[PDB]
């Protein structure tokens, strides 16, 4: 059960990577424009 | 830094990652298993003694 | 543009297009009511068979 | 076929790894009048065993090849005479644990043909409409006694099944008409005609 | 490829603009009186406003009656509706024979009805009955997604379709028709061997009304609304368990559904293309089937019917001793228009077995064509054309492309036709 | 009883008698009425309650069996396309048949490049019949999509296709985990035309690839070929309410990390190998000591009494 | 044009509280690990494929035929069973594609598409 | 019998028995004529609707 | 209460002796009208 | 194990009556062995073995 606590909370560090990595494309997309 | 690569783009692509399934709950649950041992065997689990 | 369209498949010029039946309407039957009240005969005519 | 002893399963350490509850076999204690004897089942056979309601006590049916168990009921052993339930209490079988040996039932090709062309169909939509409607004679088509040709011939290729060709005795043939001597033309030169 | 029948070489009746008939065109030669009789009944029928005008195609047995009435059906093309019939077709064990004449006249009689179909396609994104006057459905494609309110009946044909979720259907309100054509792609990569088959989910509109042409004939309002098939209620699915015998179809169901055609015409939603009834070998009616068309000539709904005919003075069947000119009563050859078919001259015999040789792919040699000219005329042009076949399959086996004269003296001897059968009878 | 039987055909000598009859079942009747209804202002109560009674009861009645009543009796008001018709309607689905059944065996992965949407839903269609996983990336895809979606195929080899349009803009999408790229159709604006040779290209930069182009022949399609110059808020609002001690494992999971994979579970395999061997043979040993105990208990006299109704009252007779 | 998975199941596991399960087909060339879908599950289960059978699965209908008891798994139980006669493992891909021919006559095709359940009376001549 | 027939419903509380003699207990003396084919198809199929299978007769 | 989708209202019927006994004969034998199965 | 009723008490018949039917109480051993002789005809067998309701056809004719 708390292998299962962790692995949900991995999948939410992933999802948060994945979307702090866009945001940063986004960033770098802004400071340029 | 090699943490922040995808499993890909990465010149050492290592071998066979294809993430498999978490499982992630079901309960209780009874497993069914058919296995080669020349010959074939089944073992029936039950998760809990309550079951 | 049309031959290239056609060229890659018929189905961007003309779809194929599902076979249907044709739904008609249930006709409408009219009809007086006291039609259906034949048959009834009266209660204290009607013994116990 | 038997008395059912004992249900109780064999548990191991076995799997391919898991911290579950394994069992590899399900012992089930037969007891017919001659002796008892221990079977060990494919632990799949638990389903079944619930399914029908078989517990200890039971008079149980066991297919050898089918596998499947089939609780006909409870021992008459344990029947008082003050129980009201009736088609449950079966007297314990005898014999051995292990028999049911050849069964031999004789069919005409027309059993077979009659049977293939209407099924029973007792079960469903077709049960009651069927039955409702008044089950008339049909025309039964060549391609179903070719079917049932091949299948007739499986079953004697396999050695369950001996033909045993018989003879047509028609009196008063004189009472056929023309069109049934011309059929009769056809029917005498088959391969599967009688005599 | 397609396969040659009697009649494939017919593509027309062969007349110019005026209506003369060429004396080779379209596959016939010879019948030029027949052929321009024929292309006025095909202007009949062109014309659509004459109802229970009937034809009689008369001559002995070869004249080509059948070619010139499937020559008319290639005339009117597909769009009229043909209806070949025999006179045997009549004789049926479930209805009268009378009822099969009416049928026949009623699929003779075509409709062009533009309906509107209201169509829900869509990934099943939500299934929320209500107790059970309704089910909220919502439905996704690439447009969007939209949640529909419907009737008891779509539902629970949706559960006949077992329709849970992520499910691509396709719903035809107009007749509460669920179609459950797969489970959507995005759920393919779920597993690696899954037992079901994922369609892309549908591109256009959720609800998508389109109209279309619907090709019906009378007859098939008459069979539709006699044995009804749409409908969830109880009492008509446990009627659609009983076998689905032909019944006498009332005159009243027939002026019921004219009434509607009737309507459907005024609203302009459907257009009436009254066709032709083709009864080949019609002395096989009775005289009851006969008189019987008597009467149904007179309606003002009768399409055009084409008779034929090769028998000379036949006792008229069910009669039992009277004999009339073709089989037909005299009652019934007063309202008719007879089209005389003539035999053929040996040139227009060899003409034909031309064409049948051209329609078969078979090379044929000028001494073999003369040759079996010369057997067509001593047996008949029936036998002719089928000596070409073999003949060809002799040619082929001997290594020749053609036929010559000996392959078709083989087949002569190797065959008989009536003639040389009965001498030796 | 009586017999019955399954083995019976029709005319093929093969499968189980529903696929034939959805097979070869194909007719719709052409025309679908309601049955008609009877008309009557103010029906008697007496002969609307028996009409309820009826209903009421043959349904409840049929409830048992109503879903089979249904699949029975149920008009075919509609027959679809079939799904084979596409392939067959265009001679390039045909080829890209062979060619992507060819590169399944093979291993390699595709990129399917078609300027028309349409002919991508037709691609859709066209892979579904194959059993062929993709992924579509369209022009109507957000740019943040177009990388997801991109992303998703380089990351998993499950999926084989990726459906992608030459009409799209393909900004970011570098790295692209596919050998080999096939081009349905030939844009016919040189522009396009070039920003798609350069993705191709790019794809090229690493590792060799094949390109595909379909041109049907004997069409213009032939002729244009060979020349053609005659001219974010979603994971943050996850984040909030996620109470303290996940905000903690955040944090733990974010700086120390893990890895389920130590380079050896092969190990595993064998390891189950040796466990299911060295089980085998603990179950037979436990077989034979459990039949020597049966055995032994055998060995004592099992019958020492008789009942006393089967002692005095003669029993049997020598015979 | 069918497709078809055929192969020698060496390994199937179902986990049942949906259900979750996995299944491990081999030819002679080439061995693949399934992860189940519900009726995927659902079609192995009412088969019941063990370890050994030999099985061709139908890729748009799921449907399973088993062919027999294959060569390496083979003998299976020893529980009470019976006899055994045994098949070859399947050669080459899983995943092989195929064409079958099914022949049918028109009075078959008219047989079926009258009577919804007309198809009986292709055997009782009740058409 | 015990057979019920509910009449009506008169909205006064859609039909309300006159009152001739309106008692509650109502016993007059009747007579009906049938002819024996009447009983014989009376008693040829079961009675119709009442019955569990009668129904789709 | 009969619903279906201003005053009084008289409506005229004229109705066949064959209908008024075939609509009588089954439950639904208003069908046998049109099907002719009476 | 069939369950037949074939009446109502003998303490009433107090205020009832409908399809029911009123039976005074058995006397005499609860459980009774029982010979009844059955008067068919082979053909009232043979439409009874007909189809599975063929009794019916007993009356209706309809064999
Ligand atoms: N004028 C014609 N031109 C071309 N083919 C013809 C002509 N007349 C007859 N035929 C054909 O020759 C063959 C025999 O004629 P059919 O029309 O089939 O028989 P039939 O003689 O018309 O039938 P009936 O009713 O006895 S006249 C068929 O292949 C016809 O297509």
């Amino acid at each position: 059960e708390i292998e299962c606590f962790w692995s949900n909370i991995e999948q939410v560090v992933e999802i948060k990577l994945r979307v702090e990595l866009e945001e940063k494309r986004k960033k770098a997309l802004n400071l340029q424009k | 830094n090699l943490r922040s690569l995808e499993t890909y783009e990465r010149l050492e692509a290592d071998k066979k990652k294809q993430v498999h399934k978490k499982r992630k709950c079901p309960g209780p649950i009874i497993t069914y298993h058919s296995v080669t041992v020349r010959c074939s065997r089944t073992f029936i689990t039950f998760s809990d003694d309550a079951t | 543009v049309r031959l290239q369209r056609i060229c890659n498949h018929p189905g961007l010029v003309e779809p194929r297009h599902p076979g249907s039946s044709y739904v008609a309407g249930p006709l409408e039957y009219p009809s007086a009511s006291l039609i259906l009240k034949a048959l009834e005969r009266d209660f204290w005519k009607e013994a116990d068979l | 076929e038997g008395e059912v002893t004992e249900l109780t399963p064999c548990e191991t350490e076995n799997p391919m790894g898991g911290y579950g509850k394994t069992i590899s076999h399900v012992i089930i204690g037969l007891k017919t009048a001659k002796g008892t004897k221990q079977l060990k089942l494919d632990p799949s056979i638990f389903e079944s065993l619930q399914k029908e309601r078989v517990e200890a006590g039971d008079v149980i049916y066991i297919e050898a090849n089918s596998g499947a168990v089939k609780r006909q009921g409870r021992c008459d052993t344990y029947a008082t005479e003050f129980d009201l339930e009736a088609e449950e209490y079966v007297p314990l079988p005898k014999g051995d644990v292990h028999k049911k040996k050849e069964i031999i039932q004789d069919v005409t090709l027309h059993d077979l043909d009659v049977a293939n062309a209407r099924p029973q169909g007792g079960q469903d939509i077709l049960s009651m409409m069927g039955q409702l409607m008044k089950p008339k004679k049909t025309e039964i088509t060549d391609k179903l006694r070719g079917e049932i040709n091949k299948v007739v011939n499986k079953y004697i290729d396999q050695g369950i099944a001996e033909l045993v060709p018989g003879v047509l005795f028609v009196d008063e043939v004189h009472m056929l008409d023309i069109e049934c001597f011309t059929y009769l033309h056809r029917a005498l030169e088959s391969s599967i005609a009688p005599i | 490829t397609q396969r040659i029948a009697s009649h494939s070489h017919v593509k027309g009746l062969g007349l110019d603009e005026s209506g003369l008939a060429k004396q080779a065109a379209s596959g016939l030669v010879g019948q030029e009186n027949a052929r321009e009789a024929c292309g006025v009944i095909v202007e009949l029928i062109k014309s659509k406003k004459m109802a229970g005008r009937a034809v009689l195609l008369a001559g002995p047995p070869g004249t080509g009656k059948t070619a010139l009435a499937l020559a008319i059906a290639q005339e009117l093309g597909s769009k009229v509706p043909f209806c070949p019939m025999v006179g045997s077709e009549v004789y049926s064990t479930e209805i009268k024979k009378t009822e099969v004449l009416m049928e026949n006249f009623r699929r003779a009689i075509g409709l062009r009805i533009k309906e509107t179909k209201e169509v829900y396609e869509g990934e099943v994104t939500e299934l929320t009955p209500c107790e059970i006057s309704h089910v909220i459905i919502g439905l996704k494609t690439a447009k969007g997604t939209k949640q529909l309110k419907l009737d008891p009946s779509i539902f629970e044909s949706l559960q006949k379709e077992r329709v849970e979720a992520g499910d691509v259907i396709y719903i035809e309100a107009n007749s509460g028709a669920v179609k459950r054509q797969g489970r959507c792609d995005t759920y393919a990569t779920e597993f690696d061997l899954e037992a079901e088959e994922y369609v892309p989910l549908p591109k256009g509109d959720v609800h998508k009304k389109k109209e279309i042409i619907q090709d019906v004939t009378l007859h098939d309002l008459d069979v539709a609304n006699a044995r009804p098939q749409g409908g969830q209620d109880i009492l008509s699915m446990m009627g659609q368990l009983m076998k689905p015998k032909k019944t006498e179809i009332t005159d009243k169901l027939r002026g019921e559904i004219n009434k509607v055609v009737n309507k459907y015409i005024d609203q302009g939603i459907a257009e009436l293309v009254p066709g032709v009834l083709f009864v080949d070998e019609v002395h096989m009616l009775d005289i009851e089937c006969f008189t019987y068309l008597h009467r149904a000539l007179e309606s003002s709904i009768a399409p055009i019917v084409i008779f034929a005919s090769n028998r000379g003075n036949c006792v008229i069947r069910g009669t039992e001793d009277i004999t009339s000119p073709h089989g037909i009563p005299l009652d019934l050859l007063d309202r008719v228009m007879i089209i005389r078919t003539m035999l053929y001259t040996p040139q227009e015999m060899k003409q034909i077995i031309k064409i049948r040789a051209q329609t078969e792919g078979i090379n044929i040699s000028e001494e073999a064509l003369n040759h079996l000219g010369e057997i067509g005329t001593k047996t008949t042009l029936r036998y002719s054309v089928q000596l070409l076949t073999p003949a060809n399959l002799l040619a082929k086996i001997n290594g020749k492309d053609s036929i010559e004269k000996e392959h078709v003296e083989e087949i002569s001897e190797l065959f008989y036709d009536a003639k040389s059968s009965a001498k030796i009878l | 009883e009586s017999p019955s039987e399954l083995m019976l055909t029709l005319c093929r000598c093969g499968e189980s008698l529903q696929d034939v009859i959805d097979r070869v079942a194909f007719v719709i009747p052409p025309v679908v009425a309601a049955p008609p209804s009877l008309r009557v202002p103010r029906p008697p109560p007496l002969y609307s309650h028996r009409m309820r009674i009826l209903r009421q009861g043959l349904r409840e009645h049929a409830a048992p069996y109503f879903q089979q009543l249904r699949q029975t009796t149920a008009p075919r008001l509609l027959q679809f396309p079939e799904l084979r018709l596409v392939q067959f309607d265009s001679g390039k689905l045909e080829a890209l048949a062979i060619l992507l059944q060819k590169l399944k065996s093979e291993g390699r992965r595709v990129l399917i490049l078609s300027q028309m949407i349409l002919m991508l839903d037709i691609l859709e269609m066209f892979l579904n019949f194959h059993y062929l996983t993709y992924v579509r990336i369209d022009e109507n895809a957000s740019s943040e999509q177009r990388q997801e979606l991109m992303r998703s195929f380089n990351r998993d080899r499950r999926i084989f296709c990726a459906i992608l349009s030459t009409h799209s803009r393909t900004t970011g999408i570098n790295l692209v985990e596919a050998d080999t790229v096939v081009f349905y159709d030939n844009d016919l604006n040189p522009v396009m035309d070039a920003k798609a040779q350069e993705w191709c290209d790019r794809i090229g930069r690493c590792k060799d690839i094949h390109i595909y182009r379909l041109v049907s022949g004997n069409s213009i399609e032939e002729k244009l070929l060979k020349n053609g110059t005659k001219d974010l808020e979603e994971l943050a609002d996850f984040m909030e309410q996620l109470t303290p001690i996940e905000k903690y494992a955040l944090n733990y999971l974010e700086l120390f990390h893990t890895s389920i994979e130590q380079e050896k579970e092969r190990n595993s395999e064998d390891a189950v190998m040796t466990a299911v061997r060295a089980w085998e043979f603990w179950n037979l040993k436990t077989l034979q000591e459990r039949e020597a105990r049966l055995r032994l208990e055998q060995e004592e006299a099992e019958l020492l009494t008789y009942t006393r109704e089967d002692a005095y009252s003669m029993e049997y007779v020598y015979e | 044009e069918t497709e078809i998975i055929e192969g020698e199941v060496v390994e199937i596991q179902i986990d049942r509280p949906s259900k979750v399960g996995k299944l491990t087909l081999k030819t002679t060339e080439m061995e693949t690990i399934y992860d189940l879908g519900t009726k995927m599950i659902e079609s192995l289960t009412k088969d019941k494929v063990q370890a050994g059978d030999v099985i061709t699965i139908d890729k748009a209908t799921g449907k399973i035929s088993k062919l027999g008891r294959s060569f390496t798994r083979a003998r299976d139980y020893d529980a009470m069973g019976s006899q055994t006669k045994f098949v070859q493992c399947p050669d080459g891909e899983l995943q092989k594609r195929k064409e079958v021919v099914h022949t049918v006559s028109l009075h078959e095709i008219d047989v079926i598409n009258s009577r919804t359940q007309g198809f009986l009376a292709l055997f009782s001549g009740d058409t």
